């Protein structure tokens, strides 16, 4: 015996009782939010927002990185004869053993 | 499977065993669509049957495990060896490997001097 | 910046009226998502820190965004649910994604290990009232106890390594702090130090042992299919194998050896069976297993080159497989079953949702550089350089990632139906509009990938 | 029954013969050299004899059995237009169009309602006719056709309207 | 200067029906119309640049959208214009100019006759980056991107039975060709850390890992070759015009094009060249046995594709790269037409796809026919009829090698193999008494139809005048041997007729020659859905459910479980369920624990 | 004449133009984005004196929105 | 520009001697598209150019120099090493992009000669294979992740190496 | 081409008229080939195959028993390929 415990109904939306509509019940909310703020975020973070991900703030001295290095290739090769690394960042070290 | 002559038509009898066979399976047949046929046409439904069928079908597979596996005798203990094996197999191959590899690094020299990324 | 304002959602939706609810939640939550691709992709050589210690900066995660984006997402999916039941109940469960918004922003920024370890294991307390409550099918338990018993069995041994290692190393902190760790002499007594520190990053980070933890996490829905995401947002949240094996452990990858192997064959026979499995979120479950475990090969290896993918996967996984699952969950909600075969049936049904269903599946595969391409070939030759026997198995785990998502495809892209008469509006158009904040962040990586593949990019 | 047997076993025989012979006058003409040997014992019954031969009848046959068969062109299985050209719409997802794009043909809708109409209140007395057929279990192999004429509507109302069209 | 500015409009012009695509201005019915006047324009564009390049000029151009800086790598859209890049352009443009206006006769009044061109829009963009790849990492999104697309073509038509396995396979065998490609992607990276394709050409070392284990191991899962092809008659199951594109040019060079663009690499080692020729010939007479016996309209020029695609990896073996574009280049005009003309039987004629049931007469049908007489015999080795500059240049190079002579031996074979699958469509069906396939069948000329073929017949017949003279050609191999080697390649068409002729006339007349039973055919299919389609998918999910599934993943990596709960619930019920009450059971038990701590331990 | 197979078409082709609209909306500024480009100077690169390292925007290069973004 | 190395001049230049016919199609057409839409894209772009009249300059480069070795100061400490990391993980940024001008060098060489290919040139290939192998041992590639304190071993178990050698020749 | 109601009783006609071991003027359309009009046992299942052949190829094994008649083997031709609207 289930005595009341036997309570299930089918509920859709689907167009009866809604005409067109998302969120369940009340027309004037629906409109308001499934549409509008719904497709403000839609607007900002999606269209505003790709003009940053990486375009423009440089982003970890990526474009930096490029006038440094050719700056220092021109330099390096009128005057020195090893070309950028050979035993860089080490000199007259302590010993070994 | 095929066996050397493939099943179609081959190895049947009329006889009387067979012609009660027929009728035992289609009496389960129209019994099982009839009830199908009741709540397929009428207007008044709107949702996914659920048939006793595919519901079985679904738990065959994500349940009925525990209950099983009682009787391990050998036939388990074969699929441990098929199971947890291949990693010991693949365990020999990449390990001389290893040895071929690093003993080249120190010891005449195998890497190419166009070799810089990772 | 981030904190507080987040912290603010709490009493926007108690204190709102019975009505409206569901668009205060989801508007505000926008708006703070837009201001952390404005402030955290600044950054030098070396990621410079932000603050005092309470939360800090980003090194190698833009992970953070992505949860920023399933941050309103979530949201979105749990409309068709929840519905029928009371306000409390409906007010209750949305400030407990606010809450799990809340920890899961403290994971990534905190450059910490003592502090992160007690937001790791936090992470997973809202989650577990998500995953046992709003169950449609039976079994919550055989998931709700298997969430902890797996997770917490694997994190509690973080105590016993995390403290062992400032109580004889100096403080563990700001990580930036760490130029202090010594490399491993390899002893016996370091061998379970090293294990303990791992073992919690290999249960969340799914091997093929241990593995058993997510697909009866994922089987069992916990409300309708957005809170399936959370899920996949605890895979990337365990990131800290990225920030363990890097600085604490440099020296020892001895002990890395069988555990590459282990996630190696947690590749051919995860695919294998993610063939004739009869559940839909069942396909989706063991395909989140191989994705993943590309990430755990790349780890341990340790080449620079590896971390370009692996980071790119975290994100690439995070926002193709929480796709699948809503997907998934827009035939639950009109079917009411999770079986592949008596679903059946895009275009002449379902017009506009067959087009989301290709690119969903289609990302699984090789595509045009969006983002999976992109995490995954960094992996597959750092595999190269590591061992060349290698790509003769992972060219295998190329087949049947075509098998992943064409038979999903397949069993779907069928002109049948017979049995089933719902399902009469397709979208509604919020069930679209999900699909497409989902591939469209993917469609804007295609041109600028270096905000998402940055461990000192 | 013996009979079926004999009658799919020549309905067969003769589809795949075109698959050897390439011309039309050919092909008539090893038809009746079939025919010949089936006529010779179609005059005698017997019920050892006629079902040894109907055993052998599959020799032979199935040594020159797969020359790839013209399997037709709208037919099922084989190759070459099976279900292709023939997706179409069911009649389930005929009610799914909304307000503004249903008003759009107005005839359609109208028909469609006055027949919709018609199916439901017959439902009604189609599900006491159905079990009102004597079987007492649930049903024999075939659906029971309607003895009454001023009603109509034979059970079933929706199996043979609404189908696909080319 | 204009040279580089033109190449990109070439591209964007294919571009712009996709930026339409997306709504922008509304077009109904004339959608289908505007695709065929933006690639009327596109091949006026590419006609230009190539003019250029018979005088002077060479550029490669870079776009500078270098989206990874990752690791002393830059990669931008790079466009390379060079040589075997540069001719294919405007020659594929033609191929798909006829086909896309084909395309307003065949699958005329459907609802989906928008989404048709779409998919087949971005089919011929995949293929241009492609064919203009300069990097490596640019090449992975032509290869994979039309072997992506096929999907949405091949299984175009809705199939709710073995449609979709046909479009399936195709990616299947594909992906089992990518286990190489991927192979030589990363091997690339490791011993070379430029990436891209300008490197190779400097400091080049010598392995045999690198050609042999990926581009060879690529060029079975494209191209289908012997390796992997059966999927080319599966994809026959979709629509006329769409198997036309991925049998003639545009998906068949994929795997081959590989090969000819890393040319230095292939003269320099010797053990990739004996390996594919190797490959070649076992697929010069397996695929061409398959287009005897198997009498089907479109799976008959399906496996012909892979029999002349036989000879395409012979010119990559004989280290000539210079011809070895010219056969593809002509070979696009060969079965663009044989494929289209012989779909124009197939929608006449009710709907028909078998010879047997066909008998489309020459003097029912004159527009189609003669196409169908053109096309057939310029596929054999015939001296002018476009077939003498792409066929025999193969054959008398072939002759004069230090190669091997098994090799040499089974292409001669099929060089008089091409004029009996040829013969069969025209003796067969074409000549002779009417099959009639149906009762009143409905076949006339469309006005679309006419301005179609007429314009593929001056591309069919002056392609050897053209394409031959302009392009530079390096060292010519005819000289020796009058009868032995140059009189060879056409002495094969002309007995491999006549041999033809007596054997399908035999079989035609007949009259009481009575056909047999037991014959020796492993001809039918090549017995390879014995394999592929019965036994390597049995093998794959055997293994799936017999193991893995009812073993490790369900019980084994599971049964760490109980040991942990079912042998600790076992431990837990000896110290709940243990001493029925009484006071006296527990205070016995305190008599021992002192006795453990006074004797059993030594503390005191 | 016939009747047709039928879609729901209304709910699909609602949601494009609904999703357009807002692309569109935000358009506007993608409009201008262009302009600042062709109005505003865009890049120049010279030595600079020792004064200032940082004015406004402290390394400004390729587009003047670079420096804009990089006040707030 | 001052950078790149290149080629020195381009000759180019056409005779037109043998066959009249049309004179050549495609010299006709490359003065045609000249005037069409070429000068007309010229026009546009030197209008802008005009109109911006008012331009800043600024800083464009920092400079940031030597701020002490790393391999000097040592055991431990975060006032000291972190400063000394910095210049480290500068260096190696600007190196990855060294390596990349070198690169496209012989990139140069590889457009413009294209037929000649190896026999020429030969100073692009020199200077490639003596970076690189140099960038091999000094930085990264065997070192694992980049790690300025793990950076001062691989050079010391070079010096080491170098060291064995020495003394036993 | 579409089919009319009256061109497909007619067709049918056509080939029936054709078959020369049964006669023309003894059977037009409406009279039973199974009692009435001379057919035998094998020639029942011979008749039908010929006209698949000229109409659209589509034929059943099971439904071959069911249709005997040439005015119910022309009704269910056209039911099964849609025909007369």
């Amino acid at each position: 015996r289930w005595q009341e415990d036997p309570e299930p109904e089918d509920e859709n939306l689907y167009e009866k009782n809604p005409d067109s509509h998302g969120y369940d019940k009340d027309p004037a909310v629906d409109i308001w939010n499934m549409r509008v703020v719904f497709f403000f975020g839609f607007s900002i973070v999606l269209v505003l927002g790709s003009t940053f991900v990486a375009y423009l703030p440089d982003y970890r001295m990526q474009e930096w990185a490029r006038r440094e290095a050719e700056r220092l290739v021109k330099y390096r090769e009128a005057h020195g004869l090893p070309i950028m690394e050979s035993n860089c960042f080490d000199p007259s070290k302590i010993q070994l053993p | 499977x095929x066996x050397x002559x493939x099943x179609x038509x081959x190895x049947x009898x009329x006889x009387x065993x067979x012609x009660x066979x027929q009728a035992e399976r289609l009496a389960i047949r129209s019994r099982l669509k009839r009830e199908y046929q009741l709540q397929y046409y009428d207007p008044s439904r709107r949702g996914v049957i659920e048939d006793p069928a595919l519901v079985r079908w679904t738990y065959a597979r994500s349940a009925n495990i525990y209950p099983n596996f009682r009787p391990n005798t050998k036939t388990s203990l074969l699929g441990a060896l098929f199971g947890i094996g291949p990693l010991v197999f693949w365990y020999y191959v990449f390990k001389t490997d290893r040895d071929r590899k690093e003993k080249l690094i120190q010891e005449g020299k195998l890497d190419r001097t166009f070799n810089i990324s990772y | 910046k981030y904190i507080i304002p987040t912290i603010m959602l709490m009493p926007l939706t108690w204190l709102s009226k019975n009505n409206m609810i569901w668009v205060n939640s989801t508007a505000h939550s926008l708006l703070i998502s837009f201001t952390s691709l404005l402030l955290m992709n600044q950054f030098g050589d070396n990621s410079l820190n932000f603050s005092l210690l309470f939360f800090s900066d980003s090194l190698s995660t833009p992970l953070l965004i992505l949860t920023m984006w399933l941050l309103p997402l979530m949201l979105m999916a749990s409309q068709h649910h929840l519905s029928k039941e009371n306000l409390t109940r409906k007010k209750l469960f949305i400030t407990m994604l606010i809450s799990l918004q809340l920890f899961l922003i403290m994971t990534f920024t905190a450059m910490e290990l003592i502090l992160f370890y007690i937001l790791f294991e936090a992470t997973l307390v809202p989650t577990l009232i998500i995953i046992t409550r709003w169950g449609n099918q039976t079994e919550r338990l055989n998931a709700g106890l298997y969430f902890l018993f797996y997770t917490l069995a694997g994190s509690l041994p973080l105590l016993v390594a995390l403290i062992y290692i400032q109580n004889t190393v100096g403080s563990l902190n700001f990580l930036m702090l760490q130029y202090w760790v010594q490399p491993v002499h390899n002893s016996w007594s370091n061998v379970f130090m090293w294990l303990a520190c791992m073992m919690a990053f290999m249960v969340k980070m799914p091997l093929y042992g241990l593995h058993l933890w997510l697909p009866k996490a994922h089987v069992e829905a916990p409300i309708a299919g957005s809170m399936v995401l959370a899920a996949v947002l605890l895979k990337l949240g365990g990131y800290g194998m990225l920030r363990i094996t890097l600085i604490l452990n440099p020296m020892t990858d001895f002990m890395a050896y069988p555990f590459i192997m282990l996630s190696l064959w947690g590749m051919i026979m995860t695919s294998s069976i993610c063939l004739r499995q009869t559940d839909l979120k069942s396909l989706i479950a063991y395909s989140s297993v191989s994705h993943m475990a590309l990430v755990i090969v790349a780890i341990l290896i340790q080449t620079p080159w590896s971390y370009m993918g692996a980071t790119a996967l975290m994100i690439a996984h995070g926002l193709t497989s929480s796709m699948l699952f809503c997907l998934a969950n827009s035939n639950y909600e009109r079917i009411h079953s999770r079986t592949m075969i008596l679903a059946r049936g895009l275009q002449t049904l379902l017009p506009l949702m067959a087009t989301w269903w290709l690119l969903a599946s289609l990302t699984n595969l090789a595509l045009p550089p969006t983002i999976n391409l992109i995490g995954e070939l960094f992996v597959v030759m750092s595999t190269f350089s590591w061992s060349n026997i290698t790509i003769i198995l992972m060219g295998v785990n190329m087949v049947i990632t075509a098998l992943y998502s064409l038979y999903m495809l397949i069993m779907t892209q069928r002109g049948k139906y017979t049995y089933h008469i719902n399902n009469i509006s397709p979208s509604f158009t919020r069930e679209n509009a999900l699909m497409s904040l989902h591939i469209l962040p993917l469609l804007l990586l295609t041109l600028n990938p270096k905000i998402i593949l940055g461990p000192l990019y | 029954t013996h009979q079926q047997k004999v009658l799919r076993l020549y309905k067969r025989a003769l589809r795949h013969l075109e698959s050897w012979c390439i011309h039309r006058d050919k092909y008539r003409y090893f038809a009746c050299l079939l025919r010949a040997r089936f006529d010779e014992h179609k005059n005698e019954k017997d019920m050892v004899k006629a079902t040894q031969l109907l055993r052998e009848a599959e020799e032979e046959f199935w040594h020159g059995q797969h020359p790839q068969p013209y399997i037709f062109p709208e037919s099922p299985g084989g190759t070459s237009y099976e279900r292709y050209e023939c997706y179409k719409v069911p009649e389930w997802c005929l009610d799914d169009w909304h307000p503004s794009e249903k008003a759009m043909y107005p005839d359609y809708f109208a028909k469609r309602e006055q027949w919709k109409k018609l199916r439901r209140e017959s439902w009604e007395r189609e599900v006491x006719x159905x079990x009102x057929x004597x079987x007492x279990x649930x049903x024999x192999x075939x659906x029971x056709x309607x003895x009454x004429x001023x009603x109509x509507x034979x059970x079933x109302x929706x199996x043979x309207x609404x189908x696909x069209x080319x | 200067n204009m040279f580089s500015s033109l190449s990109l409009v070439t591209l964007l012009l294919l571009t712009m029906p996709i930026m339409m695509m997306s709504f922008n201005t509304y077009k109904p019915s004339n959608y289908p119309l505007y695709v065929k006047t933006a690639i009327s324009y596109a091949f006026i564009t590419s006609m230009i640049p190539t003019m250029m390049f018979i005088h002077s000029g060479q550029e490669l151009i870079i776009s500078n959208w270098h989206w990874l800086t990752i690791q002393t790598l830059k990669l931008s859209l790079s466009f390379k214009m060079d040589y075997f890049s540069m001719m294919f352009i405007p020659v594929a443009l033609f191929v798909t100019w006829s086909i896309m206006e084909f395309s307003m006769w065949y699958m005329y009044s459907d609802p989906n006759i928008n989404k048709f061109f779409k998919y087949l829009l971005l089919f011929l963009i995949t293929m241009l980056i492609l064919v203009t790849a300069n990097n490596l990492f640019q090449l992975f999104i032509g290869w994979e991107g039309v072997g992506i697309m096929s999907f949405l073509l091949i299984g175009w038509w809705y199939g709710r039975a073995d449609a979709n396995t046909a479009a399936l396979q195709a990616i299947l065998y594909n992906r089992i060709g990518d286990i190489g490609f991927i192979l030589a992607m990363a091997w690339f990276l490791t011993n070379l850390n430029t990436w891209d394709l300008q490197q190779i050409f400097m400091l080049n070392p010598s392995d045999s890992n690198m050609p042999l284990i990926g581009l060879a191991l690529a060029a079975t899962g494209k191209s289908a070759q012997f390796g992997l092809h059966p999927w080319l008659p599966s994809a026959m199951e979709g629509p006329t015009p769409v198997s036309a594109l991925l049998h003639s040019s545009t998906m068949v060079v994929a795997g081959i094009f590989l090969l000819i663009r890393f040319y230095p690499l292939t003269e320099n080692n010797k053990y990739i060249q004996s390996i594919t020729l190797c490959l070649g010939a076992i697929t010069t007479l397996f695929t061409a046995m398959c287009a005897l016996t198997q009498n089907d309209i479109k799976k008959i020029i399906a496996f012909s594709t892979s029999s002349q695609l036989g000879l395409m990896m012979v010119t990559i073996g004989i280290n000539q790269p210079y011809l070895a574009f010219l056969h593809i280049c002509t070979h696009a005009f060969f079965k663009a037409m044989l494929f289209m003309c012989s779909g124009s039987i197939i929608h006449s004629l009710n709907d028909e796809q078998d010879i047997r049931k066909m008998g489309g007469l020459f003097k029912a049908m004159p527009f189609t026919t003669t196409a169908l007489i053109v096309g057939s015999l310029a596929l054999t080795g015939m001296p002018f009829l476009t077939g003498f500059y792409s066929k025999d240049l193969i054959i008398e190079a072939a002759n004069t090698s230090y190669t091997n002579a098994w090799a040499l031996l089974m292409t001669l074979i099929a060089t008089s193999f091409t004029a009996i699958y040829s013969t069969r469509i025209i003796f067969f069906a074409l000549l002779g008494q009417p099959r009639f396939p149906t009762l009143v069948n409905i076949n006339e000329n469309n006005p679309l139809l006419i301005n179609s073929i007429k314009r593929l017949l001056i591309g069919s017949l002056f392609a050897g005048y053209i394409i031959s003279n302009n392009i530079p050609p390096t060292t010519i191999p005819q000289m020796t041997m009058p009868y032995y080697l140059k009189t060879t390649a056409l002495i094969v068409t002309i007995l491999g007729f006549i041999l033809a002729l007596e054997i399908s006339n035999m079989t035609k007349n007949l009259k009481y020659h009575y056909p047999s039973n037991a014959f020796k055919f492993s001809t039918l299919l090549g017995y390879f859905p014995t394999i592929m389609h019965r036994l390597a998918p049995y093998m794959n999910l055997s293994m799936s459910q017999k193991s893995a599934s009812s073993l490790l993943d369900l019980i084994w990596l599971e049964a760490i479980l109980p040991k942990t709960i079912s042998l600790a619930q076992m431990k837990a019920s000896t110290l709940v369920t243990n001493q029925k009450g009484l006071i006296k059971l527990y205070f016995l038990s305190f008599l021992i624990t002192i006795l453990i701590s006074m004797i059993l331990f030594n503390f005191h | 004449r016939l009747f047709i197979i039928k879609p729901s078409g209304f709910y699909d082709k609602r949601f494009l133009k609904l999703l357009r609209f807002y692309i569109l909306l935000t358009g506007i500024p993608v409009a201008i984005g262009i302009t600042l480009i062709n109005v505003x100077x865009x890049x120049x690169x010279x030595x600079x004196x020792x004064x200032x390292x940082x004015x406004x925007x402290x390394x400004x290069x390729x587009x003047x929105x670079x420096x804009x973004x990089x006040x707030x | 520009x001052x950078x790149x190395x290149x080629x020195x001049x381009x000759x180019x230049x056409x005779x037109x001697x043998x066959x009249x016919x049309x004179x050549x199609x495609x010299x006709x057409x490359x003065x045609x598209x000249x005037x069409x839409x070429x000068x007309x894209x010229x026009x546009x772009x030197x209008x802008x150019x005009x109109x911006x009249x008012x331009x800043x300059x600024x800083x464009x480069x920092x400079x940031x120099x030597x701020x002490x070795x790393x391999x000097x100061c040592q055991e431990k400490d975060v006032l000291c090493m972190f400063e000394a990391e910095m210049q480290w993980r500068r260096d190696y940024k600007v190196d990855q992009e060294i390596v990349n001008i070198i690169q496209e060098r012989l990139k140069a060489c590889q457009q413009r000669e294209g037929e000649s290919h190896r026999q020429n040139c030969a100073k692009e290939l020199e200077q490639f294979t003596q970076v690189v192998k140099a960038y091999q041992d000094r930085y990264x590639x065997x070192x694992x992740x980049x790690x300025x304190x793990x950076x001062x071993x691989x050079x010391x178990x070079x010096x080491x190496x170098x060291x064995x050698x020495x003394x036993x020749x | 081409p579409p089919l009319t109601l009256e061109g497909i009783k007619d067709r049918v006609l056509y080939v029936l008229k054709l078959y020369d071991k049964i006669d023309p003027e003894k059977l037009s359309v409406n009279s039973h080939f199974m009692k009435d009009l001379g057919l035998d046992s094998l020639d029942q299942v011979e008749i039908i195959m010929a006209m698949e052949d000229e109409f659209g190829f589509e034929i059943p094994d099971i439904d071959a028993e069911k249709l005997m008649c040439p005015q119910e083997i022309v009704d269910y031709i056209a039911d099964k390929k849609d025909v007369y609207e």
